């Protein structure tokens, strides 16, 4: 700045520097900027006296000039530096309307009143004086902004209307009107104002505003009519008209999608794509500013076209349009994710892996990309390295919870839940309140449920039922737990025939009724957002009807499941529900045929639990029909796809018992006993019996002690097993 | 205690809270205000009993709870 | 500010004060320390609320006990916190609600 001082003309501008070079003359604003920068730098340097001296120099030099007011503002700033509020107030009060930068000085007046003295009335009157002394739209708009800052929306709207009356059209100002009216939530008068504007000599920008407003608050038909009326214009070659038509076409396509007309939406999106193609051709040379925005808009248009094609189940054109959108914009993570998800949907692991690798190269964490890659390589049955990827992501970002949830699911299918708690450790280490995080609570509930303590898992889930994201999944899990806590085969009768008298307790029926009531209460809490959500809600309402154990309700659920299956082809949950309905109502051969059909389809990463229930029920049917071989095959299949399915292990133990495979039966029963958290005394009875038969007396005694500690009243175990094992020790 | 008893108790505990706080949780019963209720605090947290607050005991209490919270 | 105005909006909604409710969401949306997703959530909730109902609505010292202004000139005053409590609610408290010093 001192070198700048030595620059020609930087000493007393107007000192008769007869250089005859009035083309490089130091502009007054530039010189004032130099001096103010020097003053600020010296103030940062602590040279308060030197800064004051330079300020006095500027005041002395620039008196009578246009920029002089700014100097006084800086002087007022110095007062704010010194804390002398009254001095700054007086200095800015000296500023009059005739001088330039008056609006800045009076705005600083208003800011000083607002921040320090908090005089709302004075804050209002400052802008009122601004408006009165200079009756221009700028002053009125500033007054409206001031009112909106003091939260007086009605007077703000009045000031805005005065602004838009001072200049009757003013162009952009009119649009501001609507936004003001849309910000104060005066929607009805906003709609009336848009209609009044549109009625006479206004361009389709207000048409776009009215269409957007009508879409926002659900009047689809009026928005569609307005959009069609505005789009009836001739295809003008003007670039601005092209952009306006493109955005109107996109909004109309969204309107059509909202009101369920897919073909019309696709046609509108195609027209928008053509318009955006013309725009991209023109703008690259006609407007350097809009090139990235137009490219992104074209990418969004292509993405929407592909998404609606997916909704129409045309996957090839969807892939093509995602490729086009990625060509338009290569940095769109959402489009990359959608392309990977479709590649997974088309059962093409290679392309999905390529997209996941590209996305992970783009961003290392990218939780969802980790999800897709881990699921893909889990389909490869490379469990250890997928678990490694999830564990690395979690150890890098312990705050992550959805990754933690998928890790819990993968570990459960891997039968390695023992490593689950340690993650919680550093999950607790990052934040002392992490126990209050909904995601951590949901993951903890999932782990507890998978280990076989439904009540405490449900309690943990409760704290996450109110989350914006985790709420829906938490409610789903609570419904599943309440409807069937024992995790037994719904409709299966391999062990129900073995539970003829144990199920006669009325307390069981009372608990079932209470759980059904609680599940029905929880159903009202759910708020489905898409058609899939409504389908899921209907499916679980049908499950609740099944749990009520009312024959009319069961048959109604059967009819509803049949209707849903007819509606959506190859829908696995619907098939499982209707098959269970046939099973319970003793339509056993129909259930057998249905499960034969179900087993033909291959397992997927979304309906795994439905697949496991289906396979378990089919194994039940086979065991009932004495088809041990294929039941064993299906049970091995289920255990291959999940390594901690207690019911599958119990079935295997029963099968090995039927063949007197006492060692294998004992191993399977032990595994089931361990994974059930020893809450089923009958399994312990079978396991102790199998140890006793296999001549392993001490292990039988241990299991008998465990069962009796779990249930001191459980009969037929002291004598039939424990006493006989004790007598055979020597 | 009976397992069925534990299940019944859990179901009643879950049923309690929803109707306990539906009075202010939602508007008119159809609009859910979970977005705005997040800044509220538990009932017992905003209960104060009329007890003298001497400097020493209050300081010791707040110091102990801060040390427990701080890590 | 976010906690203050969220609580104010909640009170307005629970007390049928929709004018103050609108005045609350205006500042809540206009707050500069909010994420874009949070702004969208607030805007959507306000849209639902104000489609359901109309947005239009229907210093003195402050009493510590109930926040109402102390209209009366004679009023119980604390010996420490220097903030008054109304004569109709002094007898209820054995210590000053603001500072928990003994009443007197
Ligand atoms: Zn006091």
């Amino acid at each position: 700045l001192h070198m700048a001082m030595s620059l020609p003309g930087m000493k007393r501008i107007g000192a008769s520097t007869k250089s005859k070079d009035r083309k490089t003359e130091v502009d007054t604003s530039h010189r004032l900027s130099i001096f103010l920068e020097l003053i600020d730098v010296h103030r940062l340097n602590g040279e308060q006296h030197e800064a004051t001296k330079v300020l006095q120099d500027a005041i002395h030099e620039f008196s009578g000039t246009s920029e002089e007011v700014r100097v006084t503002i800086a002087n007022a700033d110095l007062a704010l530096a010194q804390g002398d509020i009254e001095r700054a107030l007086s200095i800015l009060q000296n500023v009059t309307a005739e001088q330039p930068y008056f609006i800045e000085a009076r705005e600083k007046m208003a800011d000083i009143y607002l921040k320090h003295r908090k005089d709302k009335m004075l804050y209002i009157t400052c802008f009122r004086e601004i408006a009165e002394r200079m009756a221009n739209p700028r002053s009125f708009l500033l007054l409206g902004d001031a009112y909106m800052n003091i939260l007086e929306p009605e007077e703000a709207i009045v000031a805005y209307e005065q602004a838009l009356n001072q200049n009757p059209k003013d162009g952009t100002l009119a649009s501001k009107m609507g936004k003001a009216l849309i910000k104060t939530h005066n929607y009805s008068m906003a709609i009336t104002y848009y209609e009044a504007a549109l009625k006479t000599g206004q361009k389709n920008y207000l048409c776009y505003d009215l269409a957007e407003l009508l879409l926002k608050l659900k009047w689809y038909d009026k928005a569609e009519k307005v959009l069609q009326h505005a789009l009836a214009h001739e295809p003008v070659n003007e670039l601005s008209a092209l952009m306006e038509d493109g955005r109107c076409q996109v909004l109309l396509a969204k309107v059509y999608s909202k009101m369920e007309k897919l073909g019309d939406a696709i046609t509108a999106l195609q027209q928008a794509r053509e318009l955006q193609a013309r725009v991209l051709k023109r703008v690259q040379m006609e407007q350097p500013d809009a090139v990235p925005a137009q490219k992104h808009l074209a990418a969004e248009i292509c993405a929407e076209i592909a998404k609606h094609s997916v909704a129409q189940r045309d996957y090839e054109k969807a892939i093509k349009f995602y490729r086009e959108a990625l060509v338009h914009c290569e940095t769109d993570n959402k489009i990359m994710l959608e392309l990977a998800r479709l590649y997974l949907a088309q059962d093409d692991p290679d392309s999905c892996l390529r997209q996941c690798a590209l996305l992970l190269q783009s961003d290392q964490d990218n939780e969802a990309a980790t999800m897709m890659m881990a699921d893909l390589m889990f389909r490869k049955q490379d469990y250890e390295q997928a678990v490694f990827h999830l564990q690395q992501l979690l150890e890098r970002k312990p705050d992550n919870y959805m990754t933690l949830s998928r890790l819990i699911d993968l570990l459960r299918r891997c039968g390695k839940l023992e490593d689950v708690p340690r993650f919680f450790s550093m999950a607790e280490k990052r934040n002392s309140r992490a126990k209050l995080e909904p995601g951590f609570q949901y993951c903890k509930g999932l782990y507890l449920w998978y280990t076989g303590e439904p009540n405490d898992a449900l309690r943990h889930f409760n704290k996450a039922r109110k989350d914006r994201d985790w709420g829906q999944n938490a409610l789903y899990n609570m419904i599943e737990i309440c409807l069937n806590p024992d995790n037994e085969t719904v409709g299966g009768e391999v062990f129900e025939n073995l539970d003829g008298d144990l199920g006669n307790s009325t307390e069981k029926q009372e608990s079932v009724q209470l759980a059904v009531r609680t599940a029905e209460k929880l159903l009202k809490e759910l708020k489905p957002q898409t058609v899939q959500g409504h389908v899921q809600l209907r499916i679980m309402e049908n499950y609740c009807l099944m749990a009520t154990k009312q024959k009319s309700n069961v048959e109604q659920a059967l009819n509803t499941f049949t209707e849903i299956a007819a509606s959506e082809k190859e829908h696995i949950p619907a098939l499982l529900g209707m098959a269970t309905a046939y099973m319970i109502l003793k339509q056993t051969p129909r259930a057998r045929n249905q499960l034969k059909r179900i087993a033909k389809m291959n397992w997927n990463a979304i309906d795994a639990e439905e697949f496991e229930k289906s396979w378990l029920l089919l194994a039940d049917i086979y065991i009932q029909s004495a088809k041990y071989d294929m039941a064993e095959d299906l049970l091995k299949r289920c255990l291959r796809h999940n390594r901690s399915c207690c019911k599958a292990y119990e079935y295997m133990g029963y099968i090995m018992e039927k063949e007197q495979a006492y060692t294998d039966a004992a191993l399977n029963y032990e595994m089931a006993w361990k994974y059930s958290n020893r809450t089923n005394p009958a399994v312990g009875y079978k396991l102790a019996f199998n140890y006793l038969k296999a001549k392993r007396y001490v292990d039988s005694i241990d299991i008998c002690h465990q069962v009796l500690e779990a249930h001191p009243t459980y009969p037929k175990i002291r004598k039939d097993i424990l006493d006989k094992a004790r007598a055979s020790l020597r | 205690p009976s397992i069925q008893i534990k299940r019944v108790m859990t179901y009643r505990d879950l049923d309690n809270d929803l109707m306990k706080y539906s009075a202010i949780q939602t508007l008119d019963g159809e609009i859910d205000l979970k977005l705005l209720t997040k800044v509220l605090a538990p009932e017992h947290e905003v209960r104060e009993d009329d007890v003298g607050w001497d400097w020493d005991h209050l300081f010791t209490e707040v110091s102990s709870e801060v040390l427990t919270e701080w890590d | 500010p976010v906690e203050i105005y969220s609580l104010l909006a909640l009170c307005a909604c629970a007390s049928r004060a929709f004018g103050t409710c609108s005045k609350a969401f205006i500042k809540l949306k206009s707050l500069e320390t909010l994420s874009s997703e949070q702004k969208q959530q607030y805007e959507d909730l306000a849209l639902e609320i104000f489609t359901k109902h109309t947005s239009k609505d229907n210093k003195l010292p402050t009493c510590v006990a109930t926040g109402s202004p102390i209209t009366e000139y004679q009023f119980w005053m604390c010996s420490v916190c220097k903030h008054g409590v109304l004569a109709q609610e002094i007898s209820h408290y054995s210590f000053c609600p603001l500072c928990h010093s003994p009443v007197g």
